[PDB]
């Protein structure tokens, strides 16, 4: 009599369904606390965090699998590539925003809360906010790469 | 109101030797066609029984007699041994073994075929086609008992409702011969030797004898 | 059986026809093999 | 192997003994039970063999 | 309820309906007006549930049809045994199996074909067979052509009985619907009766005919001298001198205390160093366990004595929080729909054929089968295709069930439900996995090709550079090596020689089997397998789940199971049908199986098969180039295809020139398929309009108005020739290669 699997928000005529991986308290808590979902925070602020995390992470694959190392002294220079990819990406984001949102326009996110609490206007998703988000994404992206690289110079890690 | 073992609806007790036993429900008449019809089986047990009733005797009579009777080279070999080629290797005969069978199938072909006609038609056999005995044919209303006269020259309880008290006798003995012969098939098969001869070993001493013993 | 004759003359008519043709062709070849020309004129 | 035979008999007995404690024709089979004996017999044989082989090691 | 035999009396028998084409369908029994009529007649010939709606009649049709099928198989077996008696060198092969090529078909000397009767050895001219029948017959202890001839008659007699039964059970005594539905009964019998007694029966012929005769053959005694099988049954002395356990009768079995029977039954395992086949002493023992197991298994289901299981009971009691009341109602569905049953059975029988192939190559069952590479490559490849096809057929009937038999209002399931209620989640994910697998299997190859071509071998995915060692399969491989004595003390040698490690078996100068290495090359191909399989699954599962409805077509179920489309609207809706998903899935099964059998052929020649001399020196056929050149697409094109195709393109004038002919012949019909696959009936019908004009001109226009093939048929024709062409090419390529080189 107890099923775990339920229609979304109690509405069976809408797309999604409710499952442990979608509406668990752990999943809900985790996703609500990512920088992306902090609706009430500065978009620029939210971005930098995403950049930092992402940047930092990208150095690994480039350096270890790069043509330049692989026993070739080039080493940590790869990280530099990663610094190049965050530039490409930034470009894409800037483009996505420019094209999507217009200057005058307002947000396109959804104002109703899941519970119907109409009380909430939200987000970046505006020409102004998105620019901020990408702009912060970049700064964070470059800084992420640099600090990972910085660690590379100091060394000590088992993989490289 | 009669002794009975196992469960089924149509075993009325209207058939001779009915102990109401059909755990497999072979005689259930729900779906009938082919050789699964109930009446056919009734006829069959009797035929199989009559033949078996007769055969069991053949199986041992030659065996027994050469033992305390006047039979020489024709000394009964195992019942199994004359007919099947490998063990006894058979015995020569006035006629070739394969040929007899042809003749044998030929003779049977006539009697057996007609009997079937009795089953497919009441008096068809007894009707037409020249020769005496045709009158002999068609006899009875029931194929199982053609009511020979001919088949029954002597009324022999045919008239008395006591004929029932014969039917069962015929039926019970029949199952008995049947059972018996099946025994031989095994006895002779593991025992070798003759069913009767086989009997003696159990007889000479019994503790020593039997299947467990046999092994 | 009229009807059996009727089953026949269906596409079984094709196979009976082609089997006859194949046979004829085969025998001809068995009789006159490797012919690249008509040499009787 | 008399010990073996006794073991097999014990298993068979335990299985037939279940003609009460365990499954047989049970609630309402249209039979006057033969079926139960066989299965109990067969189950007993199987158990006996399993124990015996183990005894053999 | 009580289970019993239920039948009905005669239901007609006449040639009247033979004279009336398309009688089974009310639409098509009126005769032809166009040439479409003819094609429809053959395409709806076996669609029984399309003929009538009565379940009893459909069930009776498929029952006699199975008799018809068996009749053919028995007639087919009758010929193989007959040809092994009149037109074969089996008695010659029986003395020198390691050098004489097995052959069982002689060709008539017409038109020049006699060249195909090549030197197969034994002073015999004919076509080398790869069926494997010689190794079966030798394993059964078959000595003379007389015995093969007797089996030929026996099979033919059985063929007559099967055919007679079909007539008898459709025209004379037709089983009732209640009879077919007794599934608890049928499973009990097929478990115990067919499989249990069947395996028990063969365990007997082995321990009385096979095991005794095979020992003589291995001792080296002349086959003609070996006593007939019946001399072993009669005089137990012969079967006592060898396998002395027969001294006693039923003891020890009857007195238990098992066993002194370890003499002719054992858990030895591995491979016979003299025959190259699995120990017959193990196989006989194997069938002993299988018999009893299936005999035990044949008493699970309740029938007429209250003891057992109601399958309906079992299913309903299997419901969880995640699944609802699921499993409830499955019994009524599976006892009411033939297509539902056929889908499961095809999926499983097809899957079985695939594991058979992988088991018969790595554990060679018949004597002198392993070193006959011509047969082993054929047997493995044959079963891969048979299994491959049957699996695609499961998808077709799963789809047909969804369209035809699925009814929520009458036979709801809840398990089938929910699945339909998130079919987009399943297909979208299966979509993703395929893309991930494509990149991470095939993309690695393209990486390797580009790096090699740029002269960067160290930047490749290889054993000598960036290694992708399949450690999980390797660890298992090692585990089966250390299995005997440690894990399974009863096992003397390993399960397979591919797990042996330091053990090799040779017969003649050829290698039977050895430990098969696994490296980066094996890693890449397996993910290619994982990739191709999923995509096939995607196409077929998408077809089944979206067979009834779709956001594009809300009422697709009304259009049927086999329809061309729903017009050019909504952007175009060609091949939305479930049939067209089976059609698309067919190509991908072909794609997957083809790279599987290429994986086999190269790996065996390169790392397994080859010549071995009495110094230990092993020389493989392609010389171990799999590891360094199968990791590149150019390598497959060059070192595999280009190199090995030389035999079939250099076979003219030889005994193998028929393969040369079928090689080109199959390339032809393959390309031929592309005409149908790349075009549409709109063009062809208009072309036929101009041609019909010409016939009318000369008063030779037919009443049966010629029409272009239907949209669906055009696809049916196309995929059929694509398959025939592609598969037959590899066939000719494989056989020529392995017969010439092997
Ligand atoms: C061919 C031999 C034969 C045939 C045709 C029959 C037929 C019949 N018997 Mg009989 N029976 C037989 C031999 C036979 N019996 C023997 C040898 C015995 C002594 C053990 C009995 C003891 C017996 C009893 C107590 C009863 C019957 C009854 C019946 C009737 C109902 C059961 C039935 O229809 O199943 C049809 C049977 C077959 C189609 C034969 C199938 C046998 C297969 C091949 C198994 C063989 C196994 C064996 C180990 C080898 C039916 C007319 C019942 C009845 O009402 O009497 C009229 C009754 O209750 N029989
Ligand atoms: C022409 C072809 C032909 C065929 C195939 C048959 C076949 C048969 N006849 Mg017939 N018969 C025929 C012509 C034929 N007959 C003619 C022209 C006449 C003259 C009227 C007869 C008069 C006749 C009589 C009186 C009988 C038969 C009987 C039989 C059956 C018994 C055969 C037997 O068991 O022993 C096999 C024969 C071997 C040589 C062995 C068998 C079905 C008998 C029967 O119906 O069952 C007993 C029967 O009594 N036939
Ligand atoms: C069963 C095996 C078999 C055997 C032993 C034969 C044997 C023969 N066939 Mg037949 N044939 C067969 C099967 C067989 N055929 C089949 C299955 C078919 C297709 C149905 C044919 C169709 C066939 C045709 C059309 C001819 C033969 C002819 C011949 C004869 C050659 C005559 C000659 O002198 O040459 C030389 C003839 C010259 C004119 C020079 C020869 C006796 C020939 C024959 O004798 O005509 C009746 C003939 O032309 N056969
Ligand atoms: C095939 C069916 C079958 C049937 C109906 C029986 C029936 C019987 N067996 Mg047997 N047995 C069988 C198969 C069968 N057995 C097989 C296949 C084997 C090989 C292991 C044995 C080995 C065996 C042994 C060692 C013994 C029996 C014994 C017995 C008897 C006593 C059973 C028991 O222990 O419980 C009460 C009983 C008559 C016991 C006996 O001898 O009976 C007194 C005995 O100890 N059986
Ligand atoms: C335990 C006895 C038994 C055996 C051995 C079989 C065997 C078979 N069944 Mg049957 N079945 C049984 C009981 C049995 N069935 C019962 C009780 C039911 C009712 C529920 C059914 C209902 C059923 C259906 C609906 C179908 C089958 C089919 C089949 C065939 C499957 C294909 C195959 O393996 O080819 C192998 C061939 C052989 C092994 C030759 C065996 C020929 C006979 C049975 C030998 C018996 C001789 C015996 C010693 C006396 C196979 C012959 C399928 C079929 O193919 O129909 C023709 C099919 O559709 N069965
Ligand atoms: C496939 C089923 C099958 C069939 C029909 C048979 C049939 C037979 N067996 Mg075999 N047997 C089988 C399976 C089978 N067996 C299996 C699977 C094993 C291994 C456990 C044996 C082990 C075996 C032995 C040791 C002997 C037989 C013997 C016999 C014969 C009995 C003679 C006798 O009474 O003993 C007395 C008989 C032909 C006996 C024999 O060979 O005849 C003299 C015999 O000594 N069987
Ligand atoms: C257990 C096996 C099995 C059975 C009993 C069925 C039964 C059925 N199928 Mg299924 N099917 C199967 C396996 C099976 N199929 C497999 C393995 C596949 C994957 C390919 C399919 C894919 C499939 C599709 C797509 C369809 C069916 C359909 C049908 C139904 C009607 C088919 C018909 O009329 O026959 C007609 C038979 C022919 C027209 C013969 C055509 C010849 C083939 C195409 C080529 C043969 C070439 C040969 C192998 C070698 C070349 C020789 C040549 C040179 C002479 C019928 C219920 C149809 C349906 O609608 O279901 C209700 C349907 O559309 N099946
Ligand atoms: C060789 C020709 C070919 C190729 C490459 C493909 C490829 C694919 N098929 Mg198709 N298919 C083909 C023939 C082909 N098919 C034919 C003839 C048929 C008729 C039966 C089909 C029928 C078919 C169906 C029904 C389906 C597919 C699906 C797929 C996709 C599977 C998922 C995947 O692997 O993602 C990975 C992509 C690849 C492995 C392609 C190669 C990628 C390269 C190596 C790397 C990228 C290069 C470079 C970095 C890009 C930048 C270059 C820049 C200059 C632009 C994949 C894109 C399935 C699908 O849609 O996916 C879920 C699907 O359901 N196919
Ligand atoms: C998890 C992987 C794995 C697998 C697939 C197997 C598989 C097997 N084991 Mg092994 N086993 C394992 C782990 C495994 N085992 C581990 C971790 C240990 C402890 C180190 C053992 C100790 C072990 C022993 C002692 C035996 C097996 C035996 C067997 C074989 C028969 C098992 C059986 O039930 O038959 C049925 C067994 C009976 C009906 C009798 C019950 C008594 C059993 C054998 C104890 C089978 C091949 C048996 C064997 O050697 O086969 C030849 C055996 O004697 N295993
Ligand atoms: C090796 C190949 C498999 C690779 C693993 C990843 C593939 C996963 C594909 C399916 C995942 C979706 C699972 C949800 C489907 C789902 O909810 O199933 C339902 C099931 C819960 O069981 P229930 O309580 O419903 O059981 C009662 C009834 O289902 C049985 O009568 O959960 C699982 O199956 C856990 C195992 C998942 C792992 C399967 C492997």
């Amino acid at each position: 009599t107890y099923q775990v699997v339920q229609p979304i928000n109690g509405d069976p005529f809408i797309g999604s369904l409710e499952t442990p991986v979608t509406s668990s308290p752990l999943v809900a808590w985790y996703l609500s606390n990512l920088p992306g979902y902090r609706t009430a925070v500065n978009p620029l602020l939210r971005g930098i965090e995403v950049g930092l995390a992402h940047g930092f992470f990208l150095v690994g694959p480039f350096v270890k699998a790069g043509p330049l190392r692989n026993t070739e002294i080039a080493g940590q220079a790869g990280s530099l590539a990663a610094a190049g990819l965050v530039v490409i990406l930034s470009i894409c984001l800037t483009i996505y925003g420019i094209s999507s949102f217009n200057e005058g326009d307002p947000s396109t996110a959804p104002s109703l809360t899941l519970t119907g609490r109409k009380k909430q206007p939200d987000q970046l998703q505006t020409a102004d906010g998105w620019a901020k988000f990408t702009g912060g994404f970049f700064f964070g992206g470059i800084s992420g790469v640099i600090w990972a690289f910085f660690l590379l110079y100091v060394l000590d890690l088992p993989y490289y | 109101w009669f002794a009975s073992k196992q469960s089924l609806s149509y075993l009325d007790g209207s058939l001779p030797g009915d102990y109401g036993f059909d755990p497999l429900g072979l005689s259930d008449p729900e779906g009938t066609g082919g050789f699964i019809e109930p009446r056919w089986l009734a006829y069959g047990e009797v035929i199989n029984g009559r033949f078996a009733m007769l055969g069991a005797v053949g199986a041992i009579a030659p065996e027994y007699l050469g033992k305390v009777g006047l039979i020489p080279q024709e000394t009964a070999l195992a019942w199994f041994q004359t007919g099947v080629i490998p063990p006894a290797g058979t015995y020569n005969y006035w006629a070739d073994n394969y040929t007899l069978f042809v003749l044998e199938m030929a003779l049977m072909g006539f009697a057996e075929h007609r009997r079937f006609q009795d089953w497919a038609k009441p008096g068809s056999m007894g009707k037409q086609y020249f020769l005496g005995l045709e009158k002999g044919f068609g006899g009875s209303g029931n194929p199982a008992y053609p009511g020979g006269p001919f088949f029954n020259p002597l009324g022999f309880g045919k008239d008395e409702k006591s004929l029932k008290e014969l039917k069962l006798k015929e039926v019970k003995n029949g199952r008995l011969a049947m059972l018996a012969i099946l025994g031989y098939f095994i006895q002779g098969l593991v025992t070798g030797v003759g069913p009767y001869q086989n009997l003696l070993d159990h007889v000479a001493d019994p503790v020593n004898n039997n299947v467990l013993t046999s092994l | 059986r009229d009807l059996k004759t009727y089953l026949s003359v269906a596409p079984v008519a094709s196979t009976l026809w082609f089997a006859a043709l194949a046979g004829l062709l085969i025998e001809i070849n068995r009789l006159f093999p490797d012919a690249l020309t008509f040499p009787f004129f | 192997f008399i010990g073996s035979s006794t073991n097999v008999i014990m298993v068979a007995s335990t299985t037939l003994m279940l003609f009460a404690g365990r499954f047989g024709l049970a609630p309402s089979a249209n039979r006057k039970t033969l079926a139960d004996t066989l299965a109990c017999g067969t189950v007993g044989h199987i158990i006996g063999v399993g124990v015996v082989l183990g005894l053999k090691t | 309820e009580v289970k019993i035999i239920l039948d009905r009396d005669p239901i007609k028998t006449s040639f009247e309906q033979w004279a009336k084409p398309g009688h089974f369908s009310r639409t098509i029994a009126k005769g032809p007006d166009t040439t479409t009529w003819i094609w429809n007649l053959h395409a709806d010939a076996h669609d029984f549930d399309s003929h009538t709606s009565d379940l009893e009649e459909i069930s009776r049709k498929v029952f006699s049809a199975h008799f018809g099928q068996l009749s053919i198989i028995f007639l087919w077996l009758s010929g193989m045994y007959f040809h092994g008696a009149r037109f074969s060198n089996y008695e010659a092969w029986l003395n020198d199996p390691t050098h004489i090529r097995p052959s069982a078909q002689v060709v008539w000397p017409i038109v020049g074909q006699e060249i195909l009767n090549g030197d197969v050895g034994g002073g015999f001219r004919g076509i080398q067979i790869t069926s494997g029948f010689f190794q079966i017959w030798r394993a059964s202890g078959i000595t003379s052509e007389l015995q093969l001839y007797c089996t030929a008659i026996g099979a033919l007699v059985f063929a007559g009985l099967m055919l007679f039964a079909g007539w008898f059970h459709y025209h004379k005594a037709a089983p009732k619907l209640a009879w077919f539905q007794d599934v608890e009964s049928m499973l009990n019998h097929h478990l115990a009766g067919l499989l249990g007694l069947g395996s028990l029966s063969w365990a007997g012929h082995q321990v009385h005919v096979s095991l005794p005769i095979n020992q003589f053959l291995n001792a080296g005694v002349d086959p003609k001298e070996i006593p007939l099988p019946h001399e072993f049954i009669l005089n137990r002395d012969l079967l006592a001198q060898l396998y002395p356990s027969f001294a006693e009768g039923a003891t020890p079995f009857f007195t238990l205390n098992w066993s002194k029977y370890a003499d002719f039954l054992t858990f030895r395992g591995g491979l016979d160093p003299l025959t190259g086949g699995l120990w017959l002493t193990d196989i006989a023992h194997h069938h002993l366990a299988i018999a009893i197991l299936f005999l035990i298994a044949g008493h699970m289901y309740r029938t007429n004595w209250g003891i057992g299981h109601g399958i309906k009971d079992i299913l309903e009691a299997h419901k969880g929080p995640f699944t609802g009341q699921g499993h409830k109602g499955l019994y009524e569905i599976l006892t009411t729909s033939w297509h539902a049953q056929l889908s499961i059975n095809l999926a499983m029988l097809g899957s079985l054929t695939i594991v058979v192939a992988q088991h018969m190559y790595s554990m060679p069952p018949y004597p002198y089968l392993a070193t006959d590479y011509a047969t082993q490559l054929s047997l493995f490849t044959h079963h891969m295709w048979i299994g491959g096809f049957l699996i695609v057929g499961a998808a077709a009937h799963a789809a047909i069930f969804m369209v035809r038999d699925y009814d929520p209002t009458t036979r709801y399931n809840d398990l089938l439900d929910r699945v339909l209620r998130h079919r987009d989640a399943i297909i979208s994910h299966l979509n993703w996995v395929c893309i991930f697998l494509g990149f991470h299997s095939f993309g690695l190859y393209i990486h390797n090709d580009t790096m090699s071509a740029l002269g960067r071998p160290q930047d490749m995915f290889s054993d000598t550079a960036i290694q992708l060692q399949p450690v999980f399969a390797q660890w298992i491989q090692n585990t089966h090596a250390l299995a005997p004595g440690t894990t399974a003390p009863g096992a003397t040698a390993s399960t397979s020689l591919t797990w042996g490690g330091g053990d090799l078996v040779a017969v003649g100068n050829k290698v039977a089997l050895l430990p098969i290495p696994l490296g980066t090359a094996d890693f890449l191909v397996h993910h290619i397998h994982a990739f191709t399989i999923h995509v096939t699954v995607l196409i077929l599962l998408k077809g089944v789940l979206f067979a009834r409805s779709s956001r594009l077509i809300p009422d697709k179920a009304n259009l049927g199971f086999r329809f061309p489309c729903d017009g050019p609207g909504r952007g175009g809706t060609c091949q939305v049908s479930a049939w067209d998903h089976v059609f698309l899935g067919l190509f991908w099964m072909y794609n997957s199986i083809s790279v599987v059998i290429f994986h086999f052929s190269w790996k065996m020649q390169s790392d397994v098969w080859g010549t071995i001399n009495d110094q230990g020196v092993v020389t493989h056929i392609t010389t171990g180039n799999f590891a360094q050149s199968s990791i590149t697409i150019n390598g497959w094109l060059r070192d595999f295809l280009w190199a090995q195709a030389s035999q079939v393109i250099q076979s003219y004038g030889s005994s193998l020139s028929a393969y040369g002919l079928f090689f080109l012949g199959a390339h032809f019909v393959w390309a031929f398929s592309l005409m149908f696959l790349f075009s549409g009936r709109g063009y062809w019908q208009e072309l036929i309009e101009s041609i019909v004009w010409a016939h009318n001109k000369l008063k030779v226009a037919p009443a049966t108005q010629p029409r272009a093939l239907s949209i669906v048929q055009g696809r049916a024709v196309g995929v059929t020739h694509y398959l025939l062409g592609g598969i037959a090419t590899t066939w000719a390529f494989f056989l020529a290669r392995i017969i010439a080189v092997g």
